[PDB]
């Protein structure tokens, strides 16, 4: 039983480890060419921050599903129940 | 130490000589231009230039034009 | 002794708990002062931390009520001019009226200097007075304050309270719930805003649970790797080999010298997040 | 590492200096500082006063 | 057994985190491009969002077949019937 | 038996995760410039288009073998038959 | 025990180590565009900073995350209890 | 024979997994250049559209080798034959 | 025991080693765009050296929770306690 | 032995998969440059393609020697001797 | 025993390879800045060499944190001493 | 020496192959950059080329140590002679 | 023993090849904005050659530390020592 | 462990610090405050030349 429950606790840090470095990564990048925008053109920043988040809801749609299997993988584990 | 500027309009001149720093305020950000800066040539925006004389200090509005 | 020993001993703090031989008792060793629960106090973390925050309103308040009005004396130019740069710095980051941010400010930024200042004297001097003047050879005793979570964590949760209670203040209850569920993602028909109150919240209350949890861990994390790398560094000349003696002086120096740049940025940093954090409890962005 | 009531003791004497320096330490010298900016603003005012 | 159980969560974790971190700094530049794009040429926006959709379908469909057979990794496991 | 089932399980997850990170950047990167390319020039769009289309069948050309090989690893295990 | 809990340091660490190495790298791209904004613009600085601070709370936010279950993996273990 | 198997199923997904990796990045790069040059001179087109097939015969030559390696790992063995 | 106190030092590695990756990748780009900031315009200097040392305080605050966790686990164990 | 033959199989794999990664990427970035400057300038073409090849000498000179190393570690084994 | 010493071998490894890599290419980013900003400005060098060796000491940091860690771990051993 | 003759195989593949991977994408850049200058001015080419040979000593200058070191670990065997 | 110098080798081949890996990038983003320094400013160039060796120094600093270790624990293993 | 050795090696980096803060790092600060104090002088006395 021990190596299946602790493989689990490396796939839960697998799971956000990831999604974390690739979320600030993209926020990175993204809110860059925000700040870029909005120095440039002033009087387009109100039309701009809806812009953005329409990014950010594609940027995060895969991470949420990660850390939302991740923490599954902590409170419930299908791994521990199939042996 | 002392770069030579001059302003310019299509009907007559309205500054010459050396001078010491120049903030103008370009397309694309504004810039301090410095004795020895890199060939740069700039559209300017709308709005005043200030040139550091070896110390004095002058100031001219100016309406548009290329900084070069 | 080894050197294990020295080190386990360093990184041990003063808990004071209700033991039932009497009404006073103070832990004796690591593992039972580990075994004492939540409801225990470290004498001396709170010992400096008070000593230092009056030590700082006494040499300022002897100023400010000696106020020249004209031409200041010595040391109130000094108070003066933290006055000004904080006045300063809260009027380029909050355009509002409320008079508790300076005063909060000045207060956060001065007496974690402080807090952070003890740690340049060599880390042995203070734990070896204290034990002698208290009369037992094997006390535990931490001077810097700020190396212990639990000091961090109540700067922070402090100025939690604070950007909870503007928040709610000024948007209202209702309002700030609205602010927690209606942004940033918000749509013209009912159906698909019911969809996003979920999303909302899981932008927001991620983003506002972060604060007081990154503001802690970012003092305490320079704080407390400083501490035990003179704590190192002060083991290097145990040896009492004289090659080595010499590179531990030279880093002791080295390290002392770079360490007068972090114990500035991180009250600085803290001070600036702080108004910043506050600032934005009075304003709107969607 | 250990975590303790310790924090409760530190918040509890912010909390009470946050409140007392806000009506003892920054009043007398947000005052001196007015003072010196409204003699300062006066004095060059006096100056265009005596002009006109 | 728990072998081919425990190796199966860093499978799924696995499959899901490269594709989150790929993803999410995918929509970083793509985004970042469109603002761009989008402060530059206001007027074109509803055409530059449409062309921004187009594109996305392409950088998330080998992300979709992946977060799709990790869910099928991780309900009735095929690889639990081959031992 | 059970070792090559386990191995097998990560050798498919790197096939598809690798591929799946690599081309969700590589789109990221050719559609910025897509989009900025369009912003730029409004009326060339329908032939930029076209010329993307022509450069998505080389960035994910060797990607297509990952994933097959991956579904091939999958259901048709090539490796259990040589022990 | 000892294998769980040897594997839990792997795992406290890669959930720091890889939440430091992101926001560390994207508050670098977020930053370096807000110095460029604040040359460019010196009277948007104030505007400048409160748009920075807005994204400066996405791009931890799941980096947050992964550094709060790290501390409770190393102050408290979810799978030790799992024996 | 066992172990060797094995770690040619991993083998094979390293050879396909890092090259697909590489090439989806390497024709993000190539890619963006001829979308911006083809914005910039539209009369270039024809040329540009040649050079570029003559750099992708360079940037795709050993990531080919690797697929043909893989393959010849999949459907033969040379470590095998050692024992 | 010898499980626990090995895989600890990897943890100490990796927790320390992925932040200073971080940090130094993070500061190059955030001190890169302060130089060119800084050779737009010299007046500006301060100001924007100010500003840097703000967003400082962002950049290099996961990366300190990894070296103080690190520091924890290079004398200390929480983990040894666990058995 | 069959440690000996099965990590030769993984030293292989690494040894091809790196170097492809390496000049996928590498030719990414030097062709893109290729067909701007081609664009810039059409009567300079015969110029720079010569030029690109002297580049690509250097670029692809340590990839052929990993390519070289692998082949030979692959139908020759200097570590299957125990030499 | 063995383990732990070996296991440290790699720890220093870590260490001071992941700081290489990563003031390596900090300083590449930084630097190339350095030298972009004095050929705008030749003038103002002076100055902005002491901005620049100012953001180095910001660099070489929790680097030089890690290669004294590391040369504490091949002379002397923390975790030896715990069995 | 199965021990040390194997993990000597790895060290061959990862000295070769990081070098590779490096030596591969800085040629990308640095040569990118000659040929941006080539087309910006090309009465300049004799002068650029010798400078670019002169920073392509400085960039394999650590990689054509790494090759010396893999090519004597292979046809020699330190580790081995210690036992 | 074997455990030990076998991981040795590794932790040799992680020193230099983590370096090479950051020096070639390094010096390709340093020296990519040095021949465009040249390109910009001609009569400049003794001065700009002059400023990069300054960076080069900083940043072969942590990476030359590496080079050094790993030749020490090839030659004089400090770990074989501590039984 | 010679703790003796120990005290007067911190204490000789110390005082080290010490010169080294005398030599750099305080003469700057403390004169700041001086010129600060001259510069108030010499602005309320401009503002009382004006009042007179």
């Amino acid at each position: 039983m021990e190596t299946v429950v602790g493989l689990t606790a490396i796939a839960v840090a697998l799971l956000i480890g990831l999604g974390a470095l690739g979320t600030a990564i993209g926020f990175g990048l993204l809110g860059g060419k925000f700040l870029e925008g909005a120095a440039r053109q002033p009087e387009m920043v109100p039309m701009l921050q809806v812009k953005m988040f329409i990014v950010a809801g594609l940027l995060d749609a895969v991470t949420m599903i990660g850390v939302g299997i991740a923490l599954f993988f902590t409170f419930a584990n299908p791994f521990v129940g199939q042996i | 130490i002392t770069v030579h500027c001059d302003i310019v309009s299509a009907e007559a001149e309205i500054f010459s000589g050396l001078v010491e720093m120049v903030i103008a305020h370009g397309a694309l950000g504004d810039l301090g231009i410095a004795p020895g800066h890199a060939p740069l040539i700039t559209d300017l925006k709308p709005g005043p230039i200030r040139l550091v004389k070896q110390g004095e200090q002058e100031v001219y509005y100016i309406s548009g034009g290329f900084l070069e | 002794e080894t050197a294990s020993g020295y080190i386990q001993h360093h990184l041990q703090n003063l808990t004071f708990g209700r033991l039932p031989n009497g009404d006073w008792g103070f832990a004796h060793t690591a593992e039972q002062a580990k075994e004492m629960g939540f409801w225990a106090f470290h004498v001396d973390t709170l010992g400096w931390s008070v000593l230092l925050g009056v030590v700082f309103l006494f040499i300022f308040r002897l100023a400010a009520k000696k106020a020249t009005s004209g031409q200041p004396g010595g040391l109130q130019n000094f108070v003066e001019v933290m006055v000004e740069f904080v006045d300063t710095s809260v009027k380029d980051t909050f355009h509002g009226r409320n008079p508790l941010i300076a005063p909060l400010a000045l207060t956060v930024f001065v007496w974690i200097f402080l807090l952070n200042l003890i740690d340049l004297v060599p880390v042995d001097y203070l734990p070896m007075l204290a034990a002698k003047i208290t009369g037992d050879e094997h006390l535990f005793f931490r001077a810097v304050a700020t190396t212990d979570p639990n000091a961090t964590l109540g700067l922070s949760i402090s100025v939690f309270a604070l950007i909870v209670f503007y928040s709610i203040k000024v948007k209202g209850i209702g309002g700030f719930l609205g602010e927690l569920t209606l942004h940033p993602f918000s749509s013209k028909n009912i159906v698909v805003q019911i969809l996003l109150i979920p999303v909302n919240f899981l932008l927001e209350f991620v983003t506002l649970i972060a604060k007081p949890v990154s503001l802690a861990l970012r003092l305490f994390g320079n704080m407390y790797a400083g501490e035990l790398i003179f704590i190192l560094i002060a083991v290097m000349f145990g040896s009492g080999m004289f090659l080595l003696s010499a590179l531990g002086v030279a880093l002791n120096w080295a390290w002392a010298v770079f360490h007068i740049l972090i114990i500035t940025l991180q009250a600085f940093i803290f001070m600036m997040l702080t108004i910043v954090y506050l600032s934005m409890a009075h304003e709107d962005n969607h | 590492m250990n975590i303790n009531a310790t924090l409760i003791g530190q918040s509890v004497a912010f909390f009470i200096f946050v409140l007392f320096c806000m009506k003892f330490v920054w009043p007398p010298v947000i005052a001196a500082l007015q003072e010196r900016q409204k003699k300062i603003a006066d004095g060059l005012d006096a100056a265009n006063r005596a002009a006109r």
